[PDB]
This record gives structure tokens, sequence and C-alpha cells, in this order.
């Protein structure tokens, strides 16, 4: 088992992964106007993750560095996704497409949740493989009552 | 400061300006 205890990499993922939680609880209720704070929450969480990442890199070998920012790319690509459900939404708070726009967000903000636990994955490849890693659910935990 | 770091600040920039 793997040491988590000084592990800046896991524990963005965990943060980021409740915030895109929260998103998905407070969605239902909330007005149009308080969609952005709870998109750039989950972005913020982001910038964290994405910052602790960068700092891991150049310590891992040219293979694991390029592969690691191929999953870092993605987690913006995923982000750019959720603004773009979010207009849609916010343009649709008074129509009767809102339903389906907040689903969509929803799906959006759960695909980003899902690649930041595969980002978890090839970091901690790169670290095993390179000697880097420290040995000794939660994240599923948090993925399985989001999946709900 | 890496492409990643710069995309996602320019990612971030769009959102604050819309609140």
């Amino acid at each position: 088992n793997l040491d988590r205890t000084d592990d800046l990499v896991y524990l963005n993922v965990m943060e980021l992964v409740r915030a895109v939680l929260e998103l998905k609880n407070e969605l239902s209720q909330l007005p149009p106007e308080g969609y952005v704070v709870v998109v750039k929450n989950v972005g913020l969480t982001l910038r964290k993750l994405i910052g602790s990442v960068d700092d891991l890199l150049p310590s891992l070998p040219s293979s694991s560095r390029t592969e690691i920012e191929g999953t870092q790319k993605l987690l913006n690509k995923d982000l750019a996704e959720l603004i773009n459900k979010m207009r849609l939404a916010q343009q649709n708070a008074v129509t009767s497409l809102s339903e389906e726009a907040k689903r969509q967000m929803l799906t959006a903000s759960h695909t980003l949740a899902v690649d930041a636990k595969n980002l978890l994955d090839a970091v901690d490849q790169a670290k095993v493989l390179a000697n880097l890693a420290h040995g000794g659910e939660e994240l599923d935990a948090l993925l399985e009552e989001l999946e709900r | 400061k890496t492409s990643a770091a710069a995309q996602l600040d320019e990612l971030m920039a769009h959102l604050t300006e819309m609140q």
C-alpha cells in the first residue's frame, strides 16, 4: 500500500473530486447567478493539482513526463468543456432546456473527476517505476457517492 | 508556468471575468 501522508498530488486529487461533488450537490437548487462560483472552485482545485504535478515532473524520466503531461492537458480540456456547459445552462435558466443543460454540466464535471483519478494513476506509476514512491479506497468512495 | 499551468490560467481568467 502507498503512504499518502506527504502526498500532495493525492490530496489535491481528493480536493478536486470533493469540489466536483459539491457542484453536484448544489446544482439542483442553484439560480443561474450561482453557477460561476461552483465551476470556479473546481478550476481552483485543478490549479492546485497541476501545480503540484508540475513540481514533480522534473524528477521523473522523460517517458513518464510526456504521458503525465498528456493527462494534465486532458484535464484542461475537461474544464474548458464544463465551462461551456455552464454557460449553456445559464442561458437556458428560463427555458425548458434548463434541466438538460444541467444534466450536461454534471456529465462534464463527472468526466473531470474520472480523469483526475487517471492522472493520479499515471503519477503513482511514474513514481513507483522511478523508485520515488513510499509504501504504507477513499478516492473511489468519493467517486462512488458521485456515481449515484 | 509550464504549458498546462498557462493553459489553465487562461481558462480561470475567463471564469473570473463573468461573475
